[PDB]
RNA sequence: GCGGAGUGAUCUACCCAUGGCCAGGGUGAAGCGCGGGUAAGACCGCGUGGAGGCCCGAACCCACUUAGGUUGAAGACUGAG
RNA sequence: AGAAGGGGGACCGGAAUAUCGUGAACACCCUUGCGGUGGGAGCGGGAUCCGGUCGCAGAAACCAGUGAGGAGCGACUGUU
RNA sequence: CAGCUUGUUGGUGGGGUGACGGCCUACCAAGGCGACGACGGGUAGCCGGCCUGAGAGGGUGUCCGGCCACACUGGGACUGA
RNA sequence: GCUCGUAGGUGGUUUGUCGCGUUGUUCGUGAAAUCUCACGGCUUAACUGUGAGCGUGCGGGCGAUACGGGCAGACUAGAGUACUGCAGGGGAGACUGGAAUUCCUGGUGUAGCGGUGGAAUGCGCAGAUAUCAGGAGGAACACCGGUGGCGAAGGCGGGUCUCUGGGCAGUAACUGACGCUGAGGAGCGAAAGCGUGGGGAGCGAACAGGAUUAGAUACCCUGGUAGUCCACGCCGUAAACGGUGGGUACUAGGUGUGGGUUUCCUUCCUUGGGAUCCGUGCCGUAGCUAACGCAUUAAGUACCCCGCCUGGGGAGUACGGCC
RNA sequence: UCGAAGGUGGGAUCGGCGAUUGGGACGAAGUCGUAACAAGGUAGCCGUACCGGAAGGUGCGGCUGGAUC
């Protein structure tokens, strides 16, 4: 899902300067929201493999972005980790 | 390691036949009289007498501390 | 042996109601936590826990083997297992 | 599976005066009670290491699994 | 051949060596090695050299030279620079 | 078989620093014989002596940052995110519709029906086939429908609703190399088959009868069980094929189709032509190929990554190991 | 104390033989069939299941490495 205003809420919550959408922080926040929604949907319709593949792709993309932000700025990585969740 | 530290060292040596340049990582044990070193913590090492059974290096100085 | 009418479940077989009993050791199921693992898992390791027509073994319930008894202590028992 | 197969086991002394662990007296505060904390006396328990001593034998008497391998039948606990 | 190690890895205090060192010892930590192949199995003396190949390479270690290991098999000490 | 992704390998433009890789010089070392040039001596050669090369390397100092690399920065083109539109049998769940077959009940009704190249087994006469009306039940969704669309692959259309995935187009709104491949590993994965419960109209292995034939354990006919269906698991195999791994850059054209956008010819109504992006077919230039053929959707020209082969059987079999 | 050799025990690994038995290769001029190469007389292959003296047959799904309008 992630309607327009639903995206905007997380964007202003996790953004950098009032318009950021493509930074690792905002991208990881949106991907985490999508992953949580998809997993909650997948608790129902356990045979939706065509959407489970998309969920796996989102998980991989979020993992790669997390790795990039961790390598680029340890402090920002730790802040995002505490703000969102890891392990 | 109770006054010892383990330091990863890497080097590159040309393949004898194919000629490609490859990178290999090693592992040495370095003596730390005052054990102050964490994950990362780049260190320059100079090799000494056999201080222990498996120690042939000592701490010189700490450069480019862990981020 | 056959028939008629009666007597017996104080022995024994099964059942119904209401009570009682089972020394002492051992093993360690589910469930519940913690950590590891991951995106989540599945799973894994530590604890806790104390299951079972579970194990060893007295009381108790039996009766597999053997010896004795065999005008017996006893019309079915005793000793050792 | 207690598979099998091995090792140790007695006494005296020291460690050892909180050695350790059990409970917690005298004596320590407060909303004064059948109250709380510290405290460690006296009394019990278990284990280990080191040294020594005795005997033929240290599980000491009584008590207290024999074990392994191959087949047949019945899955098993039970019943006769 | 996918998990290997407990004097094993390190530290401390002694002992030992011509000499550093778990080399040995008493105590403390939980560490050390492994997919760049440990651990395990098969095979083998290594090198300068020798042969073949235009070369790269493939085979080989015999004369000779350098070293290493051994002296019936297995183990140990002493004399002595 | 496809996809994801661990390690690993590899990587856009630009600035500064180091000088590790790179490279130059110098010094030490690289034993001798033996290998080679040039000579000298055994009457010559073999043999031997001398001078120089060899000793591909290593350590040390002193020069360079052209490329790779470390560090510190910067940019938007790669890549990702943002906003607005677009198409779709992408997927899951729930409810529901019609045709048809079969079966049941009743009416009409009598002697055949079915089947083949020909028949017979079979069904009916105890009322069959056929016809009408009603009901029960499972499976599959004609027309649309195609050369089309979607999906990583396998695969995907009766209708409606709910949830959800991906892609394309446009602006360049945002980050700023965050990219490519991917050993192992993980997930998905036609049909057949397996476990548990349900369901079973039709078809239909096995099986039975008939028929053909010398024989017919088949092809043909009559039947008929599992299965095909649903729910949750397992299995992980196909000519799972484009017999062509993934990503990028470049290399004439001509002609269809699909989704967009864009000015113009803007009414020449034409929804045609022109420009661009993403695909999907065919024909065709160069080039490649043994040939067939490929040819912008390459099997052409190059780069990076992974997988695979070294004659045919034995054999994708034995043993061992994992499931 | 350590310590060669030796003894006792359960295992680990590599070979040899083995009654009997399975499949394979080659032989001759044997017996039983014609499954494939033509539309090979029922098109051929691929995975699976079942069956039968044997090659093979049948069902399910896929390919043309065949044809048809
Ligand atoms: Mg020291
Ligand atoms: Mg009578
Ligand atoms: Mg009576
Ligand atoms: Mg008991
Ligand atoms: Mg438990
Ligand atoms: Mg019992
Ligand atoms: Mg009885
Ligand atoms: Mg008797
Ligand atoms: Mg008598
Ligand atoms: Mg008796
Ligand atoms: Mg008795
Ligand atoms: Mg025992
Ligand atoms: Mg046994
Ligand atoms: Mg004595
Ligand atoms: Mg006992
Ligand atoms: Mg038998
Ligand atoms: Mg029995
Ligand atoms: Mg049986
Ligand atoms: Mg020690
Ligand atoms: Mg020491
Ligand atoms: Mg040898
Ligand atoms: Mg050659
Ligand atoms: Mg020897
Ligand atoms: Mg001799
Ligand atoms: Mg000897
Ligand atoms: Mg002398
Ligand atoms: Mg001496
Ligand atoms: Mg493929
Ligand atoms: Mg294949
Ligand atoms: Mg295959
Ligand atoms: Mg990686
Ligand atoms: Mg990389
Ligand atoms: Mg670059
Ligand atoms: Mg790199
Ligand atoms: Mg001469
Ligand atoms: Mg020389
Ligand atoms: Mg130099
Ligand atoms: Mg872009
Ligand atoms: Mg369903
Ligand atoms: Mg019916
Ligand atoms: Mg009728
Ligand atoms: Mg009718
Ligand atoms: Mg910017
Ligand atoms: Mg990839
Ligand atoms: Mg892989
Ligand atoms: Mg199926
Ligand atoms: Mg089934
Ligand atoms: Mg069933
Ligand atoms: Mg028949
Ligand atoms: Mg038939
Ligand atoms: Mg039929
Ligand atoms: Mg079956
Ligand atoms: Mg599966
Ligand atoms: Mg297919
Ligand atoms: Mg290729
Ligand atoms: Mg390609
Ligand atoms: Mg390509
Ligand atoms: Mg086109
Ligand atoms: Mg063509
Ligand atoms: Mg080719
Ligand atoms: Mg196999
Ligand atoms: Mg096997
Ligand atoms: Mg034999
Ligand atoms: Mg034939
Ligand atoms: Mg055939
Ligand atoms: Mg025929
Ligand atoms: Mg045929
Ligand atoms: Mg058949
Ligand atoms: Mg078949
Ligand atoms: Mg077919």
């Amino acid at each position: 899902a992630l309607t327009a205003e639903q995206k905007k809420e997380i964007l202003r919550s996790y953004g950098l300067h009032e318009t950021d959408t493509g930074s690792p922080e905002a991208q990881i926040a949106l991907l985490t929201k999508r992953i949580a929604d998809l997993t909650e949907h997948l608790k129902v319709h356990k045979h939706d493999h065509h959407s489970r593949r998309g969920l796996l792709l989102l998980v991989g993309r979020r993992r790669r972005l997390i790795k990039y932000i961790s390598q680029i700025d340890v402090e920002r990585y730790r802040s995002l980790i505490e703000r969102l969740g890891l392990r | 390691m109770q006054k010892t530290i383990v330091v990863e060292l890497e080097d590159r040596m040309r393949h004898p036949l194919y000629g490609k340049i490859i990178r290999t990582t090693k592992k040495v044990k370095a003596h730390d009289e005052d054990s102050v070193a964490g994950i990362g913590d780049r260190v320059s090492l100079m090799e000494t007498r056999p201080l222990s059974a498996t120690k042939r290096w000592r701490l010189v100085e700490i450069l480019e501390k862990a981020k």
